[PDB]
């Protein structure tokens, strides 16, 4: 058997103090707890969220928190820093998918939490570097735990739109396969399909078009369709694919 | 428009 990483004395102390005040909102927001809570947060982010975070150490911390109290586990895992980021945001963004998996396994993450920038961990996953087959299953696990159709505070973009705009075909297939709606329009009326036509992703256009109920007729706020956009972007091959679709 | 922008990993993470 492997000897588990233990919480630092500062962290154990803070967590035991938290356990004893967590159900008392007066105590929790008081001056007397401020140093405790800052220490708690400081330690958790140092251990869980740096690029060089040790996955085993994070997993052992999670177990240690649960053993102290399930309420302590929920509390720490869901801490957001001053950028509004949780450990789930940072671990998705650093492509540290071992840690992403350990966090989902705790079954307490607020996976729909929007950071200050306005994005959820699912949106961040759309742009993350996925190297292995194992990692994509972890990503699809993430998609299944949250709302894949949530809209960013910035322009109302979805994870699907972000994945399309980057040409990440792996990722688009994942989102679609976990229930991402093709027809959602951002704040300006733009669809995923329109994103695909701006960026010239012919393979992604074919994939979106192949989805049941994919609407090529939708117009953005200035009456532009995917077809009208495609022609202006110079993408003849996309335009003929789009034209055949809206006239099938 | 947002549909034409290429958003980076860091634009998603930090305001």
């Amino acid at each position: 058997m492997r000897e588990r990483y233990e919480l630092s004395e500062k962290m154990l102390s803070a967590c035991n103090l938290l356990k004893n005040t967590i159900n008392d909102p007066k105590a929790l927001t008081s001056k007397d707890m401020r140093f405790c809570l800052n220490t708690l947060q400081h330690e958790w982010f140092r251990v869980s969220s740096q690029k060089s975070a040790i996955p085993a150490m994070v997993g052992d911390y999670i177990a240690a928190f649960e053993a102290i109290s399930p309420d302590v586990l929920r509390y720490v895992i869901n801490l957001a820093d001053g950028n509004g980021n949780t450990a789930l945001h940072y671990s998705v963004s650093h492509s540290n998918f071992e840690i992403v998996k350990l966090l989902l396994d705790a079954d307490v993450c607020n996976v729909d939490h929007q950071n200050k920038a306005g994005y959820t961990p699912i949106m961040l996953a759309a742009l993350a570097a996925v190297e292995a087959e194992k990692d994509m299953r972890i990503v699809e696990e993430l998609f299944g735990c949250g709302d894949v159709n949530a809209k960013a505070s910035q322009a109302g973009q979805t994870a699907l739109m972000l994945a399309v705009s980057h040409g990440r075909i792996d990722m688009v297939k994942g989102l679609l396969a976990c229930g991402a709606d093709v027809n959602i329009q951002d704040d300006e009326g733009s669809t995923a399909l329109m994103c695909a036509s701006e960026h010239g992703h012919v393979e992604i256009v074919k994939l979106l078009l192949a989805q049941p109920g994919c609407n090529g007729h939708l117009e953005d706020n200035d009456g532009s369709t995917a077809l009208s956009i495609a022609l202006e972007a110079g993408h003849k091959d996309i335009a003929v694919l789009l034209y055949a679709h809206v006239n099938f | 428009k947002a549909r034409r922008r290429t958003t980076t990993q860091m634009e998603l993470l930090y305001a």
